[PDB]
């Protein structure tokens, strides 16, 4: 594989390697700003959580996993992907939910027929209250509320961790009515559903961000390693190089000296 | 003869590639041993004698020249070829052209990068010189950061300024065939650009404010232009000049 | 004292606060958050907030929506949709949308339609209440 | 090389040890992609042999084609079919890992030495995944496919 | 170069020469005649060198390309043989400023050529290294001074083992 295939190697080699280079300070920009961002929404979406956390929930029955549009990050994806089926036996009302399409793409295999809607874009756009409210909203119209839903996603921690989370969503204000819960609000059914709703949605956000987060600063560090493991090789190759390089001449050489030495 | 006769002659050498080629047929002819690709040893001699008679001489002369653009064709993506490497240790730097510019239509569409005058600014005007500092280091950054031409959006402003600033910079260094231009007008050009006038402007009107620009001050600020042609620096009263005349201009170019 | 988290997707105002109390516009209407509290559940309104902070001063906002989370902890969690302090919006854009709010429903002839016009009637003219 | 070249023709059973391999560590280091026999046939020598090997022959040609893609990539973002497949084309190399009896002072390990049978076995097995909830390593330097089992335990 | 390579082997030079009363030679090896004009006004322009009296820091020697490399071949032993002079005689420590020594080996090579020899590698003059040996050895310490070698090296494209 002469040099010039070696050449055709090396060049392009350079350019991913460039390329993840700046990929990765592009990808760790962004990840600086999910992580700003990340601050209010932490307040917030851990405020979401507020009754719950001071409320316990129940059924004798939503599994939604949130994950990203894209791969090229984390495992992020596998590991959603990995954990919802892992729940996904356990569990009447067998129907799932996929926010981001790396779970799409993967858990698919079969949840090409178990999940319910499976919603597209998530980074590559950083997520908003907005959005969360949307892809909330629909979900909300279809029967398939609480098998108890659960919502998986990669609660973030640190540019070194993240912990693909999950919670459960009570997706029943009913047995919120029923329980102690009874008492936790003292104040109706009825705002319940449109707290359910609305927590639905900020956690949506939450996790929606916080999802990205994780994979903004993997991808970020899936760009890291690449890149040196590019260094390397460029390094071996470039042995190869040379040394075939002067092979070249050398059989060269070699053919003219002899040619020269053997002309008619 | 115009060295000695104190002149300045420039023999373009086009090209000692085939000269060499020639050469070698002719040495292996000799039935000579003759070296690396099959090319003779002197052929770097030959031509190191050949080229350092390309000088210029002292006062003595009349200080004579004998300016040299000896060619040596890039090797359909190579130049580690061995006459290569010997001009390259001869000239006194080397203009290293791509295609691709070319074929990006930026033209001309040198490999900057690699191009050296070993020399410089013997070879320069103040006023070149004075902003072409400047120059080559806005590329010099520009080009590092160039790197990261993909996007850079994500990345910080003052860079993906240094991106437009540059982008803009490489049509000022664009030009057509047969479109040479002197010198005061290239720093003119230089200027407005490098005054990141035209940052807001987007490349292709670049070249068309430049033309038009330079019609303009061919009209104009012909007064201005004889001066600076006098001049051999920039001048700051030129520099108001100029740039009451680019500002001026600018905005009716844009507008 | 009342630990107060105000806070919206954008920021937190209070967190946890001790401010002595605050009024929303809960779209149970309005109400004075004191500071322990009932274990209830509040939905917002358009409306505002008023943030009696322990200390006299008391900020504004209007607040369109959301929850106030009404703990039976002395912790208050106003988590508006938005809740901005009034400071950001701007009178005279209110009325040229309440004009045209009301308008809309005028033409609004779905329940829907007519309810989100209606929104906006509301949801304007309470900007009019403290604008 | 033109020597080795002219040679195959006049060969019949080609044994490539394989320094990449050995580099694996493996003793075995052969490769077997290369290390081919003309009597290597699904004719004179099984096609068991050949399909068992088939499989292993592609899933292995197959991961030699991934492992470029995941020496950058590793296989991360890549197939977890792939990804078993690819550990087991690998556990199969390593199974076929087998100590040298002759060379237990080299080695430390102590030879092993297999019948046709268990060695088919254990690459139907492998190949059956059945085997695969396990070790790698675990099917380094074995014997028959059971001192894998052993050894799992041994791991885990 | 030009970046002060050049000076900072002036003031090398000087530094030297100074304080151990040491001596520099300049080979200009395959010598740009060019970068060797350039430079010697530089060196009368630093003053290192010295007019008046000739009593520069350093002799110069310039074995310029244009010159038949069978003769651009020998001037770093040229060189060689007046630092020892300096050396032994002078007693000197000198520094030797071999430029560009690898510009030598090029020459080597084309010498070579001519003399038609069955060369080293990539065609390389085949006794390079030789070449190198008694010329490397020949540069040391003696016990009477010291030829110390500055080199100026180019590595063939970039190319090194």
């Amino acid at each position: 594989a002469t040099l010039k295939d070696i050449t055709r190697r090396l060049k392009s080699i350079k350019n991913i390697q460039k390329i993840t280079k700046s990929m990765k300070m592009v990808a760790a920009a962004k990840y600086a700003r999910a992580e700003r961002e990340l601050k209010p929404a932490r307040v917030y979406g851990v405020g979401s959580l507020a009754l719950y956390e001071k409320a316990d929930i129940k059924t004798p029955e939503l599994i939604i996993g949130v994950s990203s549009d894209r791969g090229l990050c984390g495992a992020i994806h596998s590991s959603v992907a990995k954990q919802m089926k892992s729940e996904a036996a356990n569990l009447k009302e067998v129907k799932i939910i996929g926010v981001g399409d790396k779970i799409r793409s993967i858990l698919h295999r079969t949840h090409s027929d178990q999940f319910l809607v499976t919603f597209k874009e998530v980074g590559r756009r950083p997520p908003t209250f907005g959005d969360a409210s949307v892809i909330a909203l629909e979900l909300l119209n279809s029967g398939y509320e609480f098998d108890e839903g659960s919502i998986i996603f990669n609660r973030f921690r640190s540019v070194i961790s993240y912990k693909t989370e999950e919670k459960p969503i009570f997706s029943l204000d009913t047995i919120s009515s029923a329980e102690s819960m009874s008492i936790y609000d003292d104040i109706d059914a009825d705002v319940l559903r449109n707290y359910q709703e609305y927590s639905l949605a900020n956690i949506i956000y939450y996790s929606l961000k916080e999802s990205t987060t994780s994979e903004q600063s993997a991808r970020m560090t899936a760009m890291d390693n690449a890149s040196k493991n590019a260094s390397e090789m460029i390094d071996k190759l470039t042995l190869t190089f040379n040394r075939t390089r002067q092979a070249v001449i050398t059989k060269e050489l070699i053919e003219i000296i002899s040619g020269a030495a053997a002309l008619d | 003869y115009f060295r000695d006769n104190g002149k300045h002659a420039l023999i373009i050498y086009d090209d000692l590639s085939k000269q060499a080629v020639a050469y070698r047929q002719m040495s292996l002819l000799l039935r000579r041993p003759p070296g690396r690709e099959a090319y003779p040893g002197d052929v770097f001699y030959l031509h190191s004698r050949l080229l350092e008679r390309a000088a210029k001489m002292n006062d003595a002369f009349g200080g004579g020249s004998l300016t040299a653009l000896p060619v040596i064709e890039t090797q359909a993506g190579d130049v580690s070829a061995y006459i290569p490497t010997n001009v390259i240790s001869i000239t006194d730097g080397q203009i290293f052209l791509e295609t691709e510019l070319f074929y990006k239509g930026i033209r001309p569409a040198i490999n900057v990068g690699l191009s050296v005058s070993r020399v410089g600014s013997a070879a320069q005007t103040r006023a070149m010189k004075q902003v072409a500092g400047t120059m080559k280091l806005e590329l010099a950054q520009y080009r590092e950061v160039a790197a990261f031409a993909q996007f850079g959006s994500d990345l910080d402003a003052a860079t993906q300024q240094l991106l437009s600033r540059g982008v803009r910079l490489t049509e000022l260094l664009k030009q057509g065939q047969y479109s040479p231009m002197a010198i005061e007008e290239q720093v003119a050009v230089i200027y407005a650009g490098v005054r990141g006038y035209l940052d807001k402007l987007e490349p292709s009107k670049i070249t068309k404010f430049e033309n038009a620009f330079l019609s303009h001050v061919i009209s104009q600020h012909q007064a201005l232009l004889g001066k600076i042609r006098t001049d051999g620096k920039i001048s700051e009263e030129s520099d108001a000049k100029l740039k009451e005349i680019v500002t001026n201009f600018l905005a009716g170019f844009e507008a | 004292q009342m630990s107060f988290t105000f806070a919206s997707p954008t920021q937190v105002f209070f967190n946890s606060a001790n401010v002595r109390q605050v009024d929303v516009p809960t779209q149970t209407g309005a109400f004075g958050i004191l500071a322990a509290h009932v274990p209830t559940l509040q939905v917002l309104r358009p409306g505002l907030v008023v943030v009696h902070a322990e200390d006299g001063t008391t900020s504004k906002y209007f607040v369109s929506s959301g929850s106030v989370t009404v703990n039976a902890d002395s912790s208050v969690q106003l988590l508006a949709e938005e809740a901005v302090t009034l400071d950001m919006l701007d009178l005279g854009a209110a009325k040229a949308n309440l004009e045209k709010a009301q308008s809309e429903l005028l033409g609004a002839a779905d329940e829907a339609t007519r309810a989100e016009i209606q929104i906006r009637i509301e949801a304007n003219e309470a900007l009019v209440k403290a604008l | 090389d033109p020597a080795p070249a002219t040679t195959f023709a006049h060969l019949d059973a080609t044994t490539v040890l394989s320094r990449a391999i050995a580099e694996l560590g493996i003793y075995p280091a052969v490769d077997p992609l290369d290390s081919t026999s003309r009597i290597m046939d699904p004719n004179i020598v099984g096609s068991e042999h050949y399909d068992v090997a088939r499989g292993v022959q592609k899933i292995l040609q197959d991961y030699k084609s991934l492992q470029d893609i995941i020496a950058i990539l590793g296989m991360d973002e890549l197939s977890e079919e792939d990804k078993l497949t690819v550990s087991r084309a690998r556990k199969i190399q390593r199974f076929l890992s087998q100590p040298f009896q002759v060379a237990e002072v080299f080695t430390g390990h102590l030879g092993k030495l297999v019948p046709l049978k268990e060695t088919i076995k254990g690459f139907q097995q492998i190949l059956a995944g059945e085997y695969d909830h396990l070790p790698e390593q675990a099917f380094y330097m074995v014997g028959p496919i059971e001192e894998a089992v052993a050894k799992a335990d041994k791991l885990a | 170069a030009g970046v002060g390579k050049t000076v900072l082997i002036m003031e090398l030079i000087n530094n030297v020469a100074k304080a151990h009363g040491g001596y520099s030679v300049f080979a200009g090896v395959g010598e740009r005649t060019r970068e060797g004009n350039d430079l010697y006004h530089e060196m009368i322009e630093s003053g290192v060198i010295n007019l008046k009296d000739a009593t520069s820091k350093v002799a110069l020697v310039y074995g310029q390309m244009n010159e038949p490399p069978g003769a651009r071949a020998r001037v770093a032993l040229t060189g060689l043989t007046v630092a020892e002079y300096f050396r032994d005689q002078e007693g000197q420590d000198v520094l030797l400023f071999i430029d560009n020594i690898f510009r030598f080996t090029q020459a080597g090579s084309e010498v070579s050529a001519l003399l038609g020899r069955i060369p080293s590698a990539v065609g390389y003059q085949p006794t390079l290294a030789t070449d190198m040996g008694t010329m490397q050895e020949r540069i040391t310490t003696t016990k009477k001074g010291s030829i110390t070698s500055v080199q100026a090296i180019y590595v063939p494209a970039d190319d090194l083992t």
